[PDB]
RNA sequence: AGGUUCGAAGACGAUCAGAUACCGUCGUAGUUCCGACCAUAAACGAUGCCGACCGGCGAUGCGGCGGCGUUAUUCCCAUGACCCGCCGGGCAGCUUCCGGGAAACCAAAGUCUUUGGGUUCCGGGGGGAGUAUGGUUGCAAAGCUGAAACUUAAAGGAAUUGACGG
């Protein structure tokens, strides 16, 4: 997106710092090194925001560009994204995939499992290389949220935020969620999405058998 | 094809890479061609029509497809030249 | 990456790169204007030297001879010739 | 040691072109080298090639179009007559449509199509198809 | 010792227990006498059989959430994921705890200088990485 | 009574798409073999090429399957080239007509020079590799027919090519892989790049997004 | 045999008809 | 490798006729003691005398007695 | 077949190892290919701790450990089922396996 | 010269159907040093040398260069010991649909029918045979060069299944 209305906001930046999304590993993939601004004395790579936001517009008209909005696939098999992806796909009426993906889902045509996709969105290459080795066989587009040590063997699209923050993953999901629907006829462009970026989050069990009590006892008193 | 009468004596004309510049073979699974949608200048809304690049599958096999993707869209104009 | 500019590369990896083995052989060495304490002449010395480089007017040492560069004796003051 | 700057040249092309490269460098320039890019150039094969000139031997960036299959060279300059020029031509080129063979002649180093045209041998070069 | 079940009174047991979990209970005899109208089982001791696995999934399910789908479950679940946005967000920080190298890409980026954020104090000693080796 | 599970199936079987071509630009596998003989109807020739009994050493003895290699393709421009091993000679032959149905790739044909009338030799020397075995196809002149060995001669003529040279190295008594390098050999004519196709693509709708409603309204 | 122990046996029936062909 | 100098000629014609030595064919038809052992000595056909009449058992395989001429 | 890409030693950059004398059998075994073992065991056995404890004559009494170096020919090593064979794949890593700490 | 240990030969004791061996005891030549021979090893990476190109990563040894910092003395910088990187040459290692190969595997065993960078040595089915003979070196043992008659339809290499394993 190289136009005036399609650039980060300040509420998108705060989201982002908040959320982290920029906070890399130590390990440097040398087809990710392109995106990196600067090293820290941690070790941790900083990556370029601005980077990930014309990726991630990228991304949206990659998506958008679809008729059958049940064509694009969301896979995460790690828990910190299932939540993400299943309320993306609620959102934009995409196909999800959580947990495990059963191999020749895209190959096998016998089982009613089977399923052809006309694109994939995936939320961490090494979490998810068995839904990227199998889009080579059936001529598959791939985009995926790589973080600055993620491969990139099978990826198109690779979108440098992160893939290990819960707060990162679900703020991004979210946020793709925001732009492919701001793209299409859905969202007016001025007024912020009604959707808070906290429904995409992933949460630990331990926190869902504590808070429903704790917000239990605050109300009940 | 084109023989000297002038027909095009070849029943088809492949895709070649947008990328290397290389034949996308009949059996390659591997190739892909995605279709970038771009939007108006004003509102950033889909008007229909895109753009579309194709990329062999020597080139997204070894890795390189995200870095081809990303310097076609900036040839064409959907990345910003300040990226 | 597919599409490394050869031709125009930036100073970071030009000056990272050894120096027959960057686009044009450039040294890493220098001249420089090492000024004794206590004298007032100006006596230019390669930043690589591999003698001892002594003050006509004063028997000091200027420089000892390492692997790579001569250290300068402490309190002597040195600057760069034209970069 | 480097006995053959051509031949060099010519690999260091060939495996940039096969690795999907853009631009390649090779590091010993010469005439040879410059006039046989010129050939490649004109009949379309790469792209333009600057020569980057240090007070050595220079060295060039050449833009890869990636519409070559192989440039490969002959290594012990063959004397070529016209007489064995078809022998060659039929046992370097990958077909009689395209193809073209670099031989360095009396008149200039040229491809094998221009040698025919005005009628004179020489010392071969090389290939490019 | 050799009291194991097959999958021929486990996968029914499933299926009788996520079409009629409702009328299931704990109660042995009281899963076997639902058994004959619910399913059609060809022998006694296959009948009683699965009432037992029934049993004894049904006290898995009251005390977890088991593989076998379960409407109450389900919705449980579903209510537990879909709802619980909590009425102030976690990305509404009011300081931004910020790296100098990261305030140095945002204001590269044109979006520097901004009153929500702290700039930390970077630290000093390059100590990551893991000691090499054993040892 | 043809009921297919794929969108690209789906299309073939109600008129949507037109040609194998069609197909063969986009790169789509073909998963069925019930595909193209809606398009390569009663034209697909077929032959079996040889019946080899592989064979498992057990506890009781060694049990024998008949390994199968079908070569099939229209003397037009495609061809196939199956191997299915079974049990029974019958399924195998079957399974093998099925894959070669399957591994159908179009044929470029050239000319060796002075191009007149319709092609008839491979644009330029290609070379097929499987195994040990090497097989060059060389253009040739118009006349000369296919000069090979004859289980390359007949896959060589159903392949549509009318001339050929030929040069093979290896053990070409295995007769699987030698038949395997000759297929490689005929489906990379058009992964060859050559000056005619140096203009630059331009690109159409993929049949998926061009027939997306029709899919949704059918295929469910 | 090994061949290391044809290679003994080969040395001494060397041995063998050089000393008889000396004995000539 | 081999030399592929523009005048190796000499080392190539001299490597050649030195490995030709090397496969049975060539050095059976001209070192000239295989011409010797031949009881033919290189013609196609011969005229013998015959001296006896023997049999000759067949190989492991098979069993019969071959019934040759000592000539 | 090359069944090892190192040949079963750590030879690397060197033309002749010195070679050492295996603990059990007494062969000339190089130095980089024989299997060592540092074994540190404690005196006394752990069954014996508590009677040589009782018996001592100082209160607070540290027992010694035993510091001995092991080295076996790869027939030694097998048979004393120090190291087992390994599938094909299970012999590419070299990692030693974990000291059971729990 | 020296000879402590070990230990060909040898002696004895065991084991065994036999046991000229494996096990044990003893023990010569030798193993040690100096001088002179010999020139052979699975002398191996079973992989010629020089040169160019073609992936990524983390380390390691040497030299050099640049940097927060900790540490050693001292008052500070040098200079050592660490930490983080860069460059050059090495021993290597992990990963890779670069590519190759019959495969095992190999970033070289790639850049090879799209066959040519320079050059050296060398193989032509298995045996006979590294034998005979000749020549030559050596005190000797032996080293180098090295056939033929005849015989044979296989011998071999990598992988798969099975069987079997003191
Ligand atoms: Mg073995
Ligand atoms: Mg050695
Ligand atoms: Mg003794
Ligand atoms: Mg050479
Ligand atoms: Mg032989
Ligand atoms: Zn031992």
């Amino acid at each position: 997106g190289a136009l005036d209305v399609l650039q980060m906001k300040e509420e998108d930046v705060l989201k982002f710092l908040a959320a982290g999304t920029h906070l890399g590993g130590t390990n440097l993939d040398f087809q990710m090194e392109q995106y990196i601004y600067k090293r820290k004395s941690d070790g941790i790579y900083i990556i370029n925001l601005k980077r990930t936001w014309e990726k991630l517009l990228l991304a949206a008209r990659a998506i958008v560009a679809i008729e059958n909005p049940a064509d694009v696939s969301v896979i995460s098999s790690r828990n910190t994204g299932q939540r993400a992806v299943l309320k993306f796909a609620a959102a934009t009426g995409a196909t999800p995939i959580a947990g495990r993906f059963t191999p020749g889902t895209f190959t096998n045509q016998i089982q009613a499992a089977f399923r052809e996709p006309r694109l994939l969105v995936v939320t961490d290459p090494r979490a998810d290389h068995q839904p990227l080795t199998e889009a080579s066989y059936v001529n598959l587009p791939t985009i995926a949220l790589c973080n600055t040590d993620s491969p990139l063997r099978y990826v198109d699209i690779a979108i440098p935020c992160n893939n290990k923050g819960a707060h990162s993953v679900g703020l991004m999901w979210w946020m793709l969620a925001r732009e492919v629907l701001r793209m299409r006829g859905t969202i007016s462009r001025e007024h912020p999405w009604e959707v808070m970026p906290d429904l995409y989050f992933y949460r630990d069990p331990e926190e869902i058998e504590k808070e429903e009590q704790a917000a239990a006892e605050k109300a009940v008193t | 094809m084109q023989n000297d009468a002038g027909e095009f004596v070849d029943l088809y004309v492949p895709r070649k890479c947008s990328a290397s510049n290389r034949i996308i073979g009949a059996k390659d699974h591997a190739s892909i061609q995605m279709n970038v949608a771009e939007v108006d200048k004003v509102t950033g809304r889909f008007n229909g029509q895109f753009k579309t690049y194709a990329i062999c599958g020597a080139i997204r096999r070894m890795g390189e497809s995200d870095d081809s993707i990303l310097r076609l869209a900036k040839a064409d104009g959907i990345v910003s030249k300040n990226f | 990456p597919l599409a490394k500019d050869l031709l125009h590369p930036s100073p970071e990896e030009e000056k990272r790169k050894h120096k027959k083995k960057r686009l044009v052989q450039s040294p890493n060495s220098y001249f420089m204007d090492v000024k004794c304490p206590g004298c007032y002449k100006i006596t230019t010395v390669f930043s690589h030297a591999q003698t001892v480089v002594l003050c006509v007017g004063c028997s000091t040492v200027l420089c000892q001879p390492t692997g790579g560069k001569a250290r300068l004796t402490e309190g002597c003051s040195f600057r760069r010739k034209q970069h | 040691v480097r006995m053959n700057v051509l031949a060099d040249a010519l690999k260091s092309i060939n495996n940039a072109e096969k690795r999907g490269k853009r631009q390649v460098l090779i590091r010993p320039c010469s005439k040879v080298i410059v006039r046989f890019l010129t050939v490649m150039m004109k009949h379309g094969y790469i792209g333009e090639f600057e020569i980057i000139d240090d007070h050595r031997a220079g060295k060039i960036v050449v833009n890869l179009t990636g519409r070559l299959n192989k440039c490969g060279v002959i290594s012990p300059r063959f004397d070529v007559q016209l007489k064995d020029l078809e022998k060659w031509q039929n046992n370097l080129l990958p077909s009689r449509q395209f193809g073209f063979i670099v031989l360095t002649t009396s008149a200039g180093i040229m491809d094998h199509e221009e040698a025919r045209r005005k009628h004179t041998g020489g010392k071969i070069l090389g290939f490019f198809f | 010792m050799g009291r194991v079940r097959t999958k021929t009174v486990k996968k029914a047991a499933r299926v009788i227990i996520e079409k009629y979990y409702t009328r299931l209970g704990n109660d042995f005899h009281t899963n076997k006498r639902v058994c004959e109208e619910i399913a059609i089982i060809p022998s006694k001791k296959l009948r009683n059989k699965i009432a037992g696995y029934v049993t004894h999934l049904m006290k898995r399910i009251q005390r977890g959430p088991v593989r076998g789908i379960s409407i109450k479950l389900q919705e449980e679940e579903r209510e537990r994921r879909d709802n619980y946005v909590p009425e102030v967000s976690a990305l509404d920080q009011e300081i931004i705890e910020v790296d100098p190298d990261t305030k140095e890409m945002l204001k590269l980026l044109d979006f520097g200088s901004l009153s929500n954020l702290q700039v930390t104090q970077p630290t000093v000693g390059m100590n990551f990485k893991t000691p090499r080796g054993p040892v | 009574e043809w009921m297919p599970v794929t969108k690209l199936g789906r299309l073939v079987k109600d008129m949507k798409i037109k040609s194998l071509e069609e197909i063969y630009l986009f790169s789509l596998p073909i998963k069925e073999s019930e595909i193209i003989d809606f398009f390569l109807g009663a034209s697909l020739k077929d032959e079996v090429l040889k019946i080899m009994p592989v064979q498992k050493q057990t506890r009781a003895g060694q049990r024998t399957r008949f390994k199968a290699f079908v070569a099939i393709g229209d003397y037009n421009g495609h061809v196939g080239l199956g191997v299915k091993c079974s049990k029974e000679v019958a399924t195998a032959i079957r399974g093998a007509i099925i894959l070669a149905k399957l591994s159908i790739v179009p044929v470029r044909r050239g000319y060796w020079g002075n191009k007149i009338g319709k092609p008839h030799t491979v644009p330029c020397k290609v070379t097929g590799r499987c195994g040990s075995v090497l097989v060059r196809l060389i253009p040739a002149p118009r006349g000369t027919g296919i000069v090979s060995a004859p289980v390359p001669k007949k896959l060589l003529m159903m392949a549509g090519i009318d001339d050929c040279y030929t040069s093979a190295r290896g053990c070409t008594a295995t007769l699987g892989n030698f038949a395997k390098a000759t297929f490689d050999a005929i489906s990379k004519t058009y992964s060859y790049l050559t000056p005619d196709l140096w203009k630059e693509t331009v690109f159409t709708k993929s049949p998926y997004q061009e027939f997306t409603d029709h899919l949704v309204k059918t295929h469910t | 045999m090994r061949a290391k122990w044809r290679k003994k046996r080969m040395r001494r029936l060397k041995r063998k008809r050089r000393k008889m062909r000396q004995r000539s | 490798g081999k030399c592929r100098g523009l005048r190796t000629a000499r080392k190539l014609r001299s490597h050649r006729r030195d490995q030709k030595w090397h496969d049975k064919q060539y050095k059976k038809a001209h070192l000239g003691t295989a011409l010797k052992a031949n009881p033919f000595g290189g013609a196609s056909h011969a005229k013998g005398i015959v001296l006896e009449k023997v049999g000759v058992e067949a190989k492991q395989p098979n069993s019969a007695i071959r019934k040759c001429v000592r000539v | 077949t090359k069944k090892r890409r190192n040949n079963g030693r750590a030879k690397k950059g060197r033309g002749h190892v010195q070679p050492i004398r295996c603990t059990n059998c007494a062969r000339c075994v190089p130095k980089d290919k024989a299997i060592k073992k540092f074994v540190i065991r404690n005196i006394v056995e752990a069954a014996a701790v508590r009677d040589i404890s009782e018996a001592s004559v100082f209160d607070a009494y540290v027992l010694p450990k035993l510091y001995v170096k092991l080295h076996y020919c790869v027939s030694c090593a097998i048979h004393s089922k120090v190291v087992r064979n390994r599938s094909r794949e299970a012999r590419k890593d070299r990692t030693p396996p974990p000291r059971f700490r729990p």
